[PDB]
RNA sequence: UCCUAAAGAGUAACGGAGGAGUACGAAGGUGCGCUCAGACCGGUCGGAAAUCGGUCGCAGAGUAUAAAGGCAAAAGCGCG
RNA sequence: GCUUGACGAUCAUAGAGCGUUGGAACCACCUGAUCCCUUCCCGAACUCAGAAGUGAAACGACGCAUCGCCGAUGGUAGUGUGGGGUCUCCCCAUGUGAGAGUAGGUCAUCGUCAAGC
């Protein structure tokens, strides 16, 4: 599109200094329905947890709030826990860290997991 | 059209250079569509007989390998730029049924009788000639017919006047081009 | 004479005329042709030498090409001058033929009209050239 | 922002406002 | 308000009018960008706080202004660096500005057709040049000066400018 | 009008060839502006130098789009 | 800085060509954003050219300062 | 393996152009901007609150070698060592062997999970 590649543009900066750094990488998907989040292994191909709205425990029609994203922040530091990951970063992927996205990324500090 | 070859199972520079002032001869490829390609030796007088025809480069000729028939088109001429002779030959084997892109000369028939001539300033300029082709073996095109008696002064004459008779298509309007032919000017 | 209108640079290195000519042997335009058969340099006041020989031993008609262009400036010193105070000022300009290399090109004209026409003009050049047809 | 100054109480008023003002409220067309 | 307009006699017609398949292939107003130009009296220093304060009230926005980015010798130098006076105009502003055109901006014109129906870009935007600052409301005529240059430049959301006809003739006045 | 003045040729070049053993802070390739880029476990100083960091084996291997020379050291 | 200089470094001539004897408290740091030149069509006093809108672009722009080697995590441009 | 998303692997035989085609899951446009927040002006972009509509545009797949891009074999140029000649240039023995062009290729190939079969 044009909106869709000029956030990819803003965001292999970021993406490709976690890689030289060889960090547990926290990425982030913002729609205008639902949100993802996913925690992919140091070398760019390999997922190790994935919270997710869609998933069959969660799907409820309210998601696209900030209040529905509150909870897949919380429900991704018990898999990483239980997948035994700190020491983290977080790419926000080309989205201005306010809404939405800031939200989430409150959540993985409450639920034990540290930056 | 006939001409007789052999193996040569030499390859190389130091090789390929002793059969030409030793043995007088030239090498040679085969290459075609669904064989290997297959090196050869001819000789520079059987070569300079085909080369001085008309149209044997738009010509099927016919080659013995060894007993090995095949009905083979040239495309190419390696050349020797200072004294002038002939250099090795690379031909091409002719399926029955394959596209087959080559030359093809030009004639430009009547021209001795023309409008721009006997009534305005004479001069007939060929531009190109060597036009090429694109057509089934089943059908050679030998030669192509141009004829300038009519076309009078201050005209030129495209690829689009000239025909191609009888299933033959031109490569330089399968592109967005109309080169020009033959002009027809004033002599100064 | 023939000389390029403008140059990025001044002057030029001597180099070598080494090779023959594969590309330049080859007749385009003309029906006839004068290649040149031994190497040499032609110092672009031969060229109008023999031009004005071939314009005028037709007079009727044809058509002239010249395929070669001299672009490389030479240096001569003047006279009663020791050697080392820099370098000579550019005189002339040359182009360099090697062997194989088409110089003059006609067509419109018959087949022994122009063979004694370039009887002429290779009485000017300083190479030995000889006669080749179009194929 | 808030640097913009609007005239809303003419502009959210009646186009057909009377012909003494804008001089022309039952044609707009002189042609 | 020429949305309402729009919106229910304007916009269920073009689709079998057109010969339109589906609801999102109708054309429609992108943008409106104004953009006086200043390019007379360079060196001035005197004129862009008027101009700025000239096209602040006929819009109800205040404007931005444009610098340069040559020194073309021939035209002036680069030392009145401050050239021009745009304004984009979006939805909101836009259905409201357009209703002063073609029903007020007419008649204090003194011309004789509202606009050619010749000049178009390839795509199927619409420009136009106003002559005057006379043509508007809540203005005066006596603290104004007469050197006013500006344009109207329009924005459709059109594939080719036959299109752009269809558009202009619902809202009209050539 | 008159032209000597030369300079005196700053020695650059590349050093550690593709199969050496480097130790931590050795000097790779002395360039003038990125012909080669800064690989897997290689520093890239102020004026484009590259050295290492860690201890291996040279690569120079060619990667990704743009073409760009990558010059990496592997624990090898 | 380039060429002579022979595909590692180095390498002469009263051999061919050019520049420096400085600027900058932001022209530095950082975070956040954003793309060039040119062509072309339309548009009021400008017109081969100023500002505006549009498509085509695919770095042919730019780099405080010579040329060479570079630049989309732009080493180019704006803001706190 | 087929469906859509995310992150990679490899950087054109993976590109461009033309054609064709997809929904109600996904995605995209969309509706509003009161409430976060934003624009050297502008809810365009950025952001938030959502599910009236649409698959148009966009985006994937599916076809076409028309442009592009890869590219043989043979020959040829040049060149290391040893000798030659008419010696500002070439030749012989021997090792090495392009570039350009030709026959033709190409509408990519994989990996990790999450929702579908
Ligand atoms: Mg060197
Ligand atoms: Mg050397
Ligand atoms: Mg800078
Ligand atoms: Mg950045
Ligand atoms: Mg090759």
């Amino acid at each position: 599109s044009v909106k869709k590649e000029t956030r990819l543009r803003r965001a292999r900066k970021a993406r490709l200094k976690m890689r030289e750094l060889e960090t547990v990488r926290l990425c982030v998907y913002r729609s205008s329905q639902h949100i993802y989040a996913q925690v992919i292994a140091a070398d760019g191909g390999k997922v190790l947890a994935s919270a997710s709205t869609l998933d069959k425990d969660l799907r409820e029609g309210a998601t696209g709030n900030i209040d529905a994203a509150k909870k897949v922040g919380q429900l991704v530091a018990e898999r990483a826990k239980a997948a035994g990951v700190t020491q983290v970063a977080f790419d926000r992927s080309g989205f201005k860290y306010h809404g939405r996205v800031k939200a989430l990324a409150d959540a993985a500090r409450e639920g034990g997991l540290e930056f | 059209f006939i001409v007789n070859a052999q193996v040569r199972s030499d390859l190389g520079k130091g090789a390929s250079r002793r059969l030409r002032r030793n043995a007088g001869l030239v090498p040679a490829v085969v290459y075609g569509g669904d064989k290997e390609p297959q090196s050869v030796t001819l000789e520079l007088r059987e070569i300079a007989k085909l080369l001085e025809n008309e149209a044997a480069f738009s010509h099927v000729i016919a080659l013995n390998v060894g007993g090995v028939k095949e009905t083979v088109l040239i495309k190419a001429l390696q050349r020797h730029p200072a004294k002038g002779f002939v250099m090795h030959a690379d031909f091409l084997r002719v399926v029955a049924d394959h596209k087959l892109t080559a030359h093809v000369p030009l004639h430009f028939i009547n021209e001795e009788v023309a409008v721009g001539v006997k009534q305005a300033g004479g001069e007939i300029s060929h531009t190109i000639s060597e036009v090429e082709v694109s057509c089934l073996p089943k059908d050679l095109p030998e030669f192509i017919e141009v004829d300038m008696a009519k076309v009078e002064l201050g005209q030129i004459v495209h690829l689009s006047d000239l025909k191609a008779p009888k299933g033959v298509e031109l490569v330089q309007l399968a592109h967005g081009n109309d080169l020009a032919v033959a002009n027809i000017h004033a002599s100064r | 004479m023939l000389q390029p209108k403008r140059t990025k640079f001044r002057k030029q290195m001597t180099g070598h005329n080494r090779g023959l000519a594969h590309r330049g042997s080859k007749v385009s335009f003309g029906e006839y042709a004068l290649k040149a058969t031994s190497r040499g340099r032609l110092t672009a006041r031969q060229i109008e030498s023999a031009r004005r020989a071939l314009t005028r031993h037709v007079k009727r008609g044809g058509k002239i090409w010249i395929r070669v262009f001299p672009d490389k400036p030479v240096t001569k010193k003047p006279l009663e001058v020791r050697m080392g105070k820099g370098k000579g000022g550019v005189e002339y300009w040359v182009a360099q033929i090697q062997p194989g290399k088409v110089l003059y090109e006609i067509e419109g004209v018959s087949e022994e009209l122009a063979r004694e026409a370039f009887a002429l003009a290779a009485a000017k050049l300083p190479l030995a050239t000889s006669f080749v047809k179009r194929t | 922002k808030a640097d913009i100054h609007p005239t809303y109480e003419a502009i959210e008023a009646t186009c057909s406002c009377g012909n003494v003002i804008k001089t022309r409220s039952t044609l707009c067309k002189p042609i | 308000r020429l949305k309402e307009l729009y919106r229910k006699e304007i916009a269920p017609k073009l689709k079998e009018e057109l010969q339109l398949a589906n609801v999102m292939e109708v054309p429609r107003v992108t943008k409106i960008t104004l953009n006086m130009g200043l390019g007379e009296a360079v060196g001035d220093k005197k004129i862009i706080e008027n101009a700025v304060a000239d096209l602040e009230k006929i819009t109800g926005q205040k404007p931005v202004v444009t610098y340069a980015r040559k020194s073309i010798a021939g035209f002036k130098i680069r030392e009145g660096w401050p050239i021009g006076v745009k304004v984009t105009l979006r939805s909101d502003r836009m259905y409201e500005f357009l209703d002063r055109l073609l029903s007020i901006s007419l008649p204090r014109v003194r011309d004789f057709r509202g606009l050619n129906a010749k000049s178009f870009d390839g795509r199927g935007n619409y420009s136009m040049g106003v002559k005057e600052q006379i043509i508007f409301p809540e203005i005066d005529y006596d603290k104004i000066d007469a050197l006013r240059g500006l344009d109207i430049t329009l924005t459709t959301t059109a594939r080719t400018d036959d299109e752009g006809r269809a558009l202009l003739r619902a809202f009209k006045f050539p | 009008t008159r032209n000597g003045r030369d300079s005196e040729s700053k020695r650059l070049g590349v050093k550690l060839f593709g199969g050496q053993a480097v130790k931590a802070g050795n000097i790779l390739v002395r360039l003038r502006g990125t012909k080669f880029h800064a690989g897997y476990g290689v520093g890239l100083g102020k004026d484009h130098t590259l050295f290492a960091k860690v201890d291996g084996v040279v690569k120079f291997e060619t990667k990704g789009a743009f073409g760009r020379k990558y010059v990496s050291i592997v624990a090898a």
